[PDB]
């Protein structure tokens, strides 16, 4: 069965590092890329970064001030958000979400777009 | 575990036209504005590239060809079905085998003595109760035996993709065997829903510099098929190209990359070209140093 | 980027029927959509991922009900039979050379 469980949630004041994670089971990481998603309290969801299948990262989306870090142990079946300098309005839940493009795939590539969603964590930040 | 999954199916090969592709960097060296020339294993522009596909209408069909002294290639994309390559010179018996492989996350880069079957597949398996899927096949070859050489760095097939419309996933690569260094060339540019190798230019990365030192006459392209005319899947299709010893002048941007070659050995007016070391020329009469005969 | 142009309310009669507007820019006419359902105080769900030319594909538990439809550079999802759980947030999202886009969500107060 496919899941995605988080943990590492935490109060700091800004500039504050902690640790977060999206925990997986029941699906294969090695040909499954990751995303991140960000949803502001009463506002709408907004990605902020990613890392690929084989390694490559993308803190895009210009509300990451150089602040958020992607990284992947697929060793420890294990996907976490390296995480540092938290600021106010990181205070939000941060649903992890699973691509619907495995790496071993047909059809058109109408696919990248979540079909799974973590249960999401609340990291208020003040 | 192997088996006699042929179902060749014989077509002439249909020869087509890449338009000035194959070029590379051919010094690790930022130059710029200016118009290095170089003499090395190049592909000619209007050459003859082969149009292999092996797909569509249970046509599968995948030869061994000969590397000559490089091997251009080309794998217009669609569901990721080129994996790897075996060169090498006989793929079979007591002799040195090189197996390039582009694995889910990673390359691995193994020279040992393999024994291979007539059809070499890479299998992955999907299950309905569990859902993994796992490269956890080896029928390109039976086992390995008295091994040499083993490598695991980054794939150099990339996706490059989560960009939408009508651009394709094109992936070139340029293989050569020097002093004992297979040197591997690859760049991956959008296409538009282009049929034929597009109209533009290339520059392609240096990607790795291998030690091997292995004699490599006869390579081979490996696939991926699914389980599942048992042991069939996909759609895919690519071009091989051979390169020759020829001249090029390459002139350098202000960025410090290619942005046209200009080859010395097609027409005339590109030998003129090649002769006087200028990307443009006037009206008269210009004496071209002789690219034209070989013996 | 693509802006989104939904309206922040919309509103119609249970076992009615109403049509969901995802606006896309000029820029990327052909572009293709995703819609996910975000029931609040939960995660969100997705529904579909909307081609171009309107074909489906189709998240576990969604029945026929939800479906949908494109036109022109901007595209449409379809509720026929409203019931009780549509009150949700719904968010239509895209694809681009590393960068996904969401909107501002859809909170619909479907009266009732
Ligand atoms: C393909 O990639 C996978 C990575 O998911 C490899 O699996 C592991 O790879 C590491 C290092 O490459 C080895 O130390 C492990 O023993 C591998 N575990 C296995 C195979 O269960 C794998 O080696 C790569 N190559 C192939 C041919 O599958
Ligand atoms: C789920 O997948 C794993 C491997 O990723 C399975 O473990 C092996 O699966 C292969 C299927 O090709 C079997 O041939 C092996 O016998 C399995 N190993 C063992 C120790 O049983 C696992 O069986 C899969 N789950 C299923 C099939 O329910
Ligand atoms: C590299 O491989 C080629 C091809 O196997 C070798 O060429 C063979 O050399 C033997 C020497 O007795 C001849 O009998 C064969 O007829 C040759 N075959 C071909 C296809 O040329 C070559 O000698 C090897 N070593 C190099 C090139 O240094
Ligand atoms: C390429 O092959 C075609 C036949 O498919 C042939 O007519 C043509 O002459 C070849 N190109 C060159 C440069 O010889
Ligand atoms: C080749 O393999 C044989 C066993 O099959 C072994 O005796 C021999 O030492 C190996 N040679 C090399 C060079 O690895
Ligand atoms: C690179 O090329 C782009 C466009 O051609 C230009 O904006 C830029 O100045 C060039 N140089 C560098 C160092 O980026
Ligand atoms: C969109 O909604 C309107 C109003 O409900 C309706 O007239 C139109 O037919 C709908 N479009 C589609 C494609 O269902």
């Amino acid at each position: 069965e496919v899941q995605l469980v988080e943990s590492g949630g935490g109060l700091v004041q800004p500039g504050g590092s902690l640790r977060l994670a999206c925990v997986a089971s029941g699906f294969t990481f090695s040909i499954y890329e990751m995303n991140w998603v960000r949803q502001a309290p009463g506002k709408g969801l907004e990605w902020v970064s990613y890392i690929t299948t084989s390694g490559h990262a993308r803190y895009n989306a210009d509300s990451v001030k150089g602040r958020f870090t992607i990284s992947r142990d697929n060793s420890k079946n294990s996907f976490y958000l390296q995480m540092n300098s938290l600021r106010a309005e990181d205070t939000a839940i941060y649903y992890c979400a699973r691509p619907q493009y495995h790496y071993y795939d047909t059809s058109t590539y109408h696919s990248y777009g979540f079909d799974i969603w973590g249960q999401g964590t609340m990291v208020t930040v003040s | 575990q192997c088996v006699n999954l042929t179902t060749r199916t014989q077509l002439p090969p249909a020869y087509t036209n890449s338009f000035t592709r194959g070029v590379y960097y051919p010094d690790k060296v930022f130059r710029s504005s200016v118009l290095h020339s170089t003499q090395d294993l190049f592909l000619p522009f209007f050459s003859n590239v082969t149009w292999f596909h092996a797909i569509h209408v249970k046509r599968f069909d995948n030869p061994v060809l000969p590397f000559n002294d490089g091997v251009y290639f080309a794998s217009t994309e669609k569901s990721n079905i080129i994996r790897g390559w075996i060169f090498g010179t006989t793929l079979d018996s007591k002799t040195q085998s090189l197996l390039i492989v582009n694995n889910a996350t990673n390359v691995v880069i193994k020279v040992c003595e393999f024994q291979f079957c007539n059809d070499p597949f890479l299998g992955v398996y999907y299950h309905k109760n569990n859902k993994s899927w796992m490269e956890s096949e080896f029928r390109v070859y039976s086992s390995a035996n008295n091994c040499t050489f083993e490598y695991v760095s980054q794939p150099f097939l990339m996706d490059l993709e989560g960009k939408q419309g009508n651009f394709k996933n094109l992936r070139e690569f340029v293989f050569k065997n020097i002093d004992g260094y297979f040197k591997i060339y690859s760049k991956h540019t959008p296409i538009n829903l282009v049929r034929d190798l597009p109209q533009g230019f290339s520059a392609l990365e240096p990607l790795v510099d291998l030690p091997i030192g292995i004699n490599i006459t006869r390579f081979q392209t490996l696939l991926a098929l699914h389980r599942s005319s048992g042991w069939t899947a996909g759609a895919a299709a690519y071009y091989v190209g051979y390169l020759q010893p020829r001249t090029f002048l390459l002139k350098y941007n202000e960025n410090g990359t290619i942005t046209d070659a200009v080859d010395c050995a097609l027409d005339p007016l590109s030998e003129t070209k090649c002769t006087l070391k200028s990307f443009t020329v006037e009206k008269g009469i210009y004496q071209t140093s002789n690219f034209r005969v070989q013996p | 980027q693509l802006v989104l142009t939904q309206s922040p309310s919309a509103s119609a009669s249970l076992g009615a029927s109403v049509n969901l507007t995802c606006t896309l820019s000029s820029g990327h006419n052909s572009y293709a959509i995703a819609w996910h359902q975000q029931q609040p105080e939960k995660g969100p769900r997705y529904l579909m991922s909307l081609n171009s030319d309107g074909s489906h594909t189709k998240g576990d538990g969604i029945p026929d009900r939800f479906s949908g439809s494109s036109s022109g550079a901007e595209r449409f999802l379809t509720i026929s039979s409203l019931q009780s759980e549509d009150e949700a947030d719904y968010y239509c999202q895209t694809w681009d050379t590393g960068i996904r886009v969401f909107g501002g969500g859809t909170r619909l107060t479907v009266l009732g």
